[PDB]
């Protein structure tokens, strides 16, 4: 935990985020999803462009 | 003969000059793939550069 984010004790808002587990190991899982969606968009886009 | 085989090989290389001309319809219809794949991305130069030879 990096982070204890609610006031103890509090009314509290469905939805609202309470701690912060460590993102390091996370992170880095989703560079590695996004990077490989940032060149498959491009055969998509590429090609629905050139079908015509 | 001489006037037979004249008028026989006007008549082929007519023919011929018709399927050299339809060849080159193609080879244009393949170049203006590769032009119009060039400009999107997905055929690099080189590719081009062959469809223009």
């Amino acid at each position: 935990i990096l982070k204890r984010l609610f006031k103890e004790g509090s009314d509290v808002k469905a939805g609202q985020q309470l701690y912060q587990i460590d993102p390091a190991t996370y992170e880095a899982d989703y560079q590695s999803a996004q990077a490989n969606l940032a060149s498959t968009q491009e055969q998509a886009q590429r090609y629905k462009l050139l079908v015509a | 003969a001489s006037v037979a085989t004249a008028y026989l090989t006007l008549k082929a290389d007519q023919a011929q000059l018709q399927l050299t001309k339809d060849t080159l319809g193609t080879y244009q219809k393949s170049f203006d793939l590769t032009q119009r794949s060039y400009d999107v991305g997905v055929a690099s130069a080189l590719d081009l550069r062959q469809a223009q030879t």
